[PDB]
RNA sequence: AGGGGAUCGAAGAUGAUCAGAUACCGUCGUAGUCUUAACCAUAAACUAUGCCGACUAGGGAUCGGGUGGUGUUUUUUUAAUGACCCACUCGGCACCUUACGAGAAAUCAAAGUCUUUGGGUUCUGGGGGGAGUAUGGUCGCAAGGCUGAAACUUAAAGGAAUUG
């Protein structure tokens, strides 16, 4: 039935929005009912950083850190453990943590 | 737009009615609302109301006593003869003994017990019980 | 015998309530049959509905049983009861119980003129439950009552002799119409007339004008 | 099958039938 | 009507004003506004005491007509309340209720905590909502100690006082467990006070 | 390995409220009053039994838990529970509101001490 | 409440609430009497000026007009009038 | 509300309204277009003498396994072919 | 409710709450009846004498018990100015 | 019809997979995707909730406008003045709790004020198939769109929730 207040989407009074691909099956889908994840990740591993410093001439180095926008589809987000089917009562919880 | 102001008023007096409380505001405050609740005014279904005259028809408060139950009005205001007139009751009334239909005339606006004493007939404006 | 838990029970142990309508004057909660028992000794029931009912588990269809039972003598007081044991005839017995928990009375009015002794009902009442609402409209003396097979004798057992019941919805199942008419029955006491308008001086409760009697700490 | 693919087959058989009325038409 | 031994002297209002049972939380729902003076600049809310002090009178009347003090219930679920719930009952039959409320005490004769209250008072709905939903199957008085912006449903005698102020909820219960005293009898008049400081109904840590 | 399932603790809850000035802190001794006050068919069991009532009885006499009831709480929270005085703190002993309290004394007609202190607008 | 004497409401309701959902749809702007010191005529201004206002006597702008009530000028004197 | 014109004077309205909308029956429908009599192998009839051809055996619709003893019959008013059951134990053995 | 000879025939004459004159069920167990007493010299409230008030279950759903009851007392004269009629 | 023609890509071709794979996967690749001027007039064109009007409960944010503060904040330290915060209000997209109320329920602050049945008004549905089919008309370059049955056939499809 009507499983969604918001079908699926963060639409509401539009009619048309975007059509944005997916980064791993690239698959054409709205921008907002798209998964989004701001992947803040260094270029290096966590246990990485110390061989940087020993290996650069830059004693008080900066230590960068990359940025990239995963927009997902839920076909894929589900397979990848991005997200998880939740409990019909518990569906209503929008809170990120 | 308001198709009739007597429908909203008697709507707007059900819904406050409902919900238990002791005054309602109605609007655009015409008279024949005004004649209405009257007959409702001697009936004791309705108690003190404050009409408030500003210069665009004004509004009216109605401190209701909580006294009567459902207050509804019959649009269109269909015709009737008077033999007919107990036929409209039975579909509109919980009960004989208790509970009018208001009936406009050109002799003037009544609940239909005393348009039947004084016998005459005319449209149907609403029903109060 | 019959120990009371609740202070109604210990209360009506002490003989000093002995008229159902002040437990319903006062709207006292009812949580033991056995007061309806010594209160309505003239009363009795019938048995509508013997409904299986199963649960698909893994053993299979654990098949309950769900039975309806009516209660009231006709002076005026009505219960129905709904209730699911496995067992058919502790199903009637249990239903019972309830229904006796659940007793509802009802406002006997008169279809036209005042003569006589209250016949039908004094208004027509609103009554749904499910998808069916019934309408029990009042009707002439004598006039029969005029409803469903089921429905008819929940009237009968309320002592109303002539009603108008008109029925709405899947009025096929019983349990809901069986609700349905006990929810728009007990809608008389609900609706308000005129001659009810006279203000009462708010009568106290013989819970403490009978007043602590038991539970003596 | 889905309401397209019935409507689709359809539509193709209607394609064919005009043809062959107007054929002898 | 009511006597003039019901005022609020500037010693004990002093006591009001660092008992802090007079300022609010930050909002207010809108059945709690007849019981509120004014607005701070700070964006806090405040309580008078002129509505709580008489409503709190008008609480004690209606406990004073129970005849029985041990067939009403004192309901109490958190520790900022559980100290002067018992020590309120420290003063008057007052059958308490200490944190759980174990739900089906009101109806449901079988459990071994059953009541049959006559009325029950309430520290907070917020954390009570369940014992105030119990009063709606078996017709109890609800009395409740009621926030500005605690939700009021099914309660009769809201009380308008702090229940954020560990000084407030046990002065409120000073009070409420003072002039039902008062009117049970065998008290005498209010000239003096106390034998020591109030605050002794007011749980500590620990 | 060893939690005490519910026929033990049911039983041991029972013990407790019925005799507590009858137990002692030792094991062995208040093991032995369990055979005469107490039903138990297997002497593993009356070990148990005896085995829970220790740990309960160790955590009564160190604060009162919930859960546990008996006469000596009853009526010692009773002796707390008559502390009432011949006066209260609330008294005329020196309204005290803002002015509105002074509109409070004169809407029915009475008279009161009125010592109005302003409350900040 | 369900119980408000709408019909006297206190000095808050009605500056609190709208225009056209008072009980009586009065006006809440005014006209200013306005002067300038290089003038001797006086200028009565509407509160929201709608458009620019000059003195007779003497060519001059008083209040530039905005959405709602207009930032009059530097050197300009106003009253309520 | 309610989605009808309820104006004292749009009579004409409502009827056409209710005219369309009443093709929706079954019944009503049936006897508008007279398909009985024009569409059916009766003519509006309760019965029609025919003539039986051959004797059928049908397979029963499921569940139910079971020759079903159908006669084709011509129906003299109309000349159509239709077929049918002959009731009773036995009975095929009793037509010819 | 009575007959055409008085002698009312009525299982019990129905409570109206007192907030808002509505007609009391008989199984609305939400609705309430409160009892307050009559306070006399030296404050001491007198046990056998007690005004009585009524509460339909439906204003204690929508939590306007409170409200309606000092509706109730400030014509009573129990509190002084509690309800605000004007605000 | 003309221009444009990078990417992707119906069709098509290929190499894999399977038993078959003319499908999913990969590479190439045509129409197409872009534009100028016309056509068609359709979508799960959906918030599956006609449009207008009033009323009924609270709240919070957000957008846009407006109002007030000797509030913050902008070179000058109440000066040549936007942003912000406060109390609001109008309109909007919506949102959180609660169900008074409704509903078959899911759920709905409107799907509420509907058996206590009537504010005005338009359109549509009458078991499922057949079937949005045949025919007929009209529109269209066509694709097809709009209007739109019947015969015959079945006792059920279907909705929402429960348990397995």
């Amino acid at each position: 039935p009507k499983k969604r207040a918001s079908n699926g989407r963060n639409k509401k009074g539009r009619g048309h929005v975007k059509p944005v691909r997916c980064v791993n099956c690239s698959k054409s889908i709205p921008k907002d009912k798209a998964i989004k994840r701001m992947a803040i990740r260094n270029i290096v591993e966590a246990a990485a950083v110390r061989d940087l410093s020993e290996a650069s001439v830059y004693p008080e180095y900066a230590l960068p850190k990359t940025y990239n926008k995963l927009h997902y589809c839920v076909s894929c987000a589900i397979h990848a453990r991005i997200v998880r089917v939740r409990s019909r009562e518990d569906r209503k919880n929008r809170a990120p943590p | 737009t308001r198709s009739s102001v007597l429908a909203d008023a008697l709507n707007a007096i059900n819904n406050a009615e409902k919900t238990g409380k002791r005054q309602v505001l109605i609007r655009p405050s015409s008279k024949v609302i005004i004649k209405f609740l009257q007959v409702m005014q001697k009936h004791g279904y309705i108690g003190e109301f404050e009409y408030i005259d500003d210069h665009r028809s004004g509004k009216i408060v109605v401190q209701l006593n909580g006294r009567l139950n459902k207050c509804g009005v019959i649009s269109p205001r269909f015709n009737v003869k008077i033999g007919d007139i107990e036929k409209w009751t039975a579909n509109l009334l919980p009960a004989r003994q208790f509970g009018y239909v208001i009936l406009t005339t050109s002799a003037g606006i009544m609940d239909h017990e005393e348009a039947r004493r004084k016998h005459v007939s005319g449209k149907i404006l609403g029903f109060v019980y | 015998g019959w120990v009371p838990v609740t202070k109604l029970g210990r209360l009506v142990k002490a003989g000093k309530i002995t008229t159902i309508e002040e437990i319903f004057l006062h709207s006292l909660p009812v949580k033991e049959f056995q007061i309806i028992d010594t209160l309505l000794p003239g009363l009795q029931d019938e048995v509508m509905n013997i409904k299986p009912v199963q649960k698909q588990t893994r053993a299979g269809q654990r098949t309950r049983f769900k039975a309806v039972v009516v209660v009231g003598d006709s002076n005026g007081h009505v219960g129905l009861g709904i209730k699911t044991a496995k067992e058919v005839a502790g199903a009637i017995r249990a239903g019972i119980i309830i229904a006796k928990l659940s007793v509802i009375p009802i406002r006997r009015g008169y279809w036209g003129t005042n003569l006589g002794q209250p016949h039908s009902l004094a208004t027509k009442t609103t009554g749904k439950c499910g998808s069916v609402t019934v309408r029990l409209i009042p009707a002439p003396r004598g006039s029969g009552i005029v409803a469903s097979p089921a429905v008819k004798k929940l009237l009968q057992l309320a002592g109303v002799e002539d009603v108008y019941t008109q029925s709405n919805g899947k009025t096929r199942t019983l349990e809901n119409t069986l609700k349905a008419a006990f929810v728009a029955i007990g809608n008389t006491y609900g609706f308000l007339t005129p001659n009810l308008w006279a203000e009462q001086p708010l009568p106290v409760s013989p819970l403490d004008i009978y007043s602590d009697e038991a539970s003596a700490q | 099958m889905r309401a397209k693919w019935r409507k689709k087959r359809t539509r193709r058989l209607k394609r064919k039938r005009r043809k062959v009325r107007a054929r002898s038409k | 009507s009511l006597p003039a031994t019901f005022d609020l002297t500037p010693e004990d209002a002093q006591l009001l004003l660092a008992a802090n049972t007079h300022l609010g939380a930050r909002n207010v729902q809108v059945h709690q506004e007849p019981y509120v003076f004014n607005a701070r600049p700070d964006g806090v809310h405040v309580i008078n005491v002129g509505k709580t002090w008489e409503k709190l009178v008008l609480a004690a009347r209606i406990i004073a007509a129970i005849p029985n003090p041990e067939d009403v219930v004192a309901i109490s679920s958190r520790t900022f309340g559980q100290r002067a719930v018992l020590k309120f009952a420290a003063h008057t039959g007052a059958t308490p209720i200490a944190g759980r409320f174990t739900p089906g005490s009101f109806t449901n004769y079988i459990t071994r905590s059953f009541k049959e209250p006559r009325l029950v008072i309430v520290t907070d709905p917020r954390s009570d909502a369940q014992a105030i939903k119990e009063a709606s199957y078996v017709n109890i008085p609800v009395i409740a100690l009621t926030d500005l912006d605690s939700p009021s449903e099914f309660v009769d005698v809201a009380i308008p006082c702090n229940n954020r102020g560990k000084h407030s909820i046990g002065l409120i219960w000073y009070l409420l467990a003072r002039e039902v005293l008062r009117l049970r009898g065998a008290l005498v008049d209010r000239t003096q006070p106390w034998s020591i400081m109030p605050d002794l109904y007011f749980y500590r840590d620990p | 390995g060893r939690v005490r399932t519910k026929t033990v603790k049911r039983a041991s809850k029972a013990l407790i409220e019925r005799y507590y000035p009858k137990l002692t802190l030792d094991f062995q001794t208040n093991k032995r009053l369990c055979d005469e006050i107490a039903t138990i068919q297997s002497k593993r069991l009356r070990n148990k039994i005896a085995g829970y009532t220790t740990h309960l009885m160790k955590r009564i006499q160190k604060g009162p838990v919930r859960g546990i009831s008996f006469k000596l709480q009853e009526e010692e929270r009773e002796r707390k529970d008559q502390y009432v005085p011949e006066v209260s703190a609330l008294d005329l002993s020196r309204l005290n509101v803002d002015n509105q309290t002074s509109d409070l004394v004169k809407s029915l007609g009475l008279k009161l001490p009125l010592s109005v202190i302003n409350v900040s607008a | 409440v369900l119980v408000q004497d709408l019909l006297h409401p206190t000095a808050a309701s009605e500056a609190r609430k709208h225009k056209l959902k008072t009980l009586v749809q009065g006006p809440r702007s005014y006209f200013l009497d306005v002067k300038c010191p290089g003038c001797l005529n006086i200028t009565t201004v509407f509160s929201h000026a709608q458009t620019a206002v000059t003195c007779e006597s003497c060519s001059t702008i008083l209040c530039t007009p905005t959405g709602g009530k207009a930032k009059l000028s530097e050197g300009t004197s106003f009253r309520r009038k | 509300g309610k989605g009808k014109p309820r104006g004292l004077n749009s009579a004409r309205k409502l009827r056409v309204h209710r005219r369309n909308n009443r093709w929706a029956e079954n019944n009503y429908k049936k006897r508008l277009l007279g398909t009985a009599f024009k569409s059916s192998p009766f003519g509006g009839s309760s019965h029609a003498k025919g003539i039986v051809l051959e004797k059928l055996g049908i397979e029963s619709k499921q569940p139910n396994s079971a020759i079903r003893k159908c006669v084709r019959v011509q129906l003299i008013k109309n000349g159509k072919k239709v077929t049918a059951f002959v009731p009773n134990d036995g009975c095929l053995n009793f037509v010819d | 409710m009575e007959n055409d000879k008085g002698q009312l025939v009525e299982l019990y004459v129905p409570r109206k709450c007192s907030a808002t004159n509505r007609i009391i069920k008989a199984d609305d167990h939400a609705s309430v009846q409160i009892n307050v007493a009559k306070v006399d010299e030296e404050g001491r409230a007198i046990p056998g004498e007690y005004v009585t008030y009524a509460l339909s279950g439906y204003v204690r759903s929508r939590g306007e018990s409170d409200d309606s009851l000092n509706r109730l007392a400030q014509n009573d004269g129990l509190l002084k100015n509690v309800w605000s009629y004007s605000r």
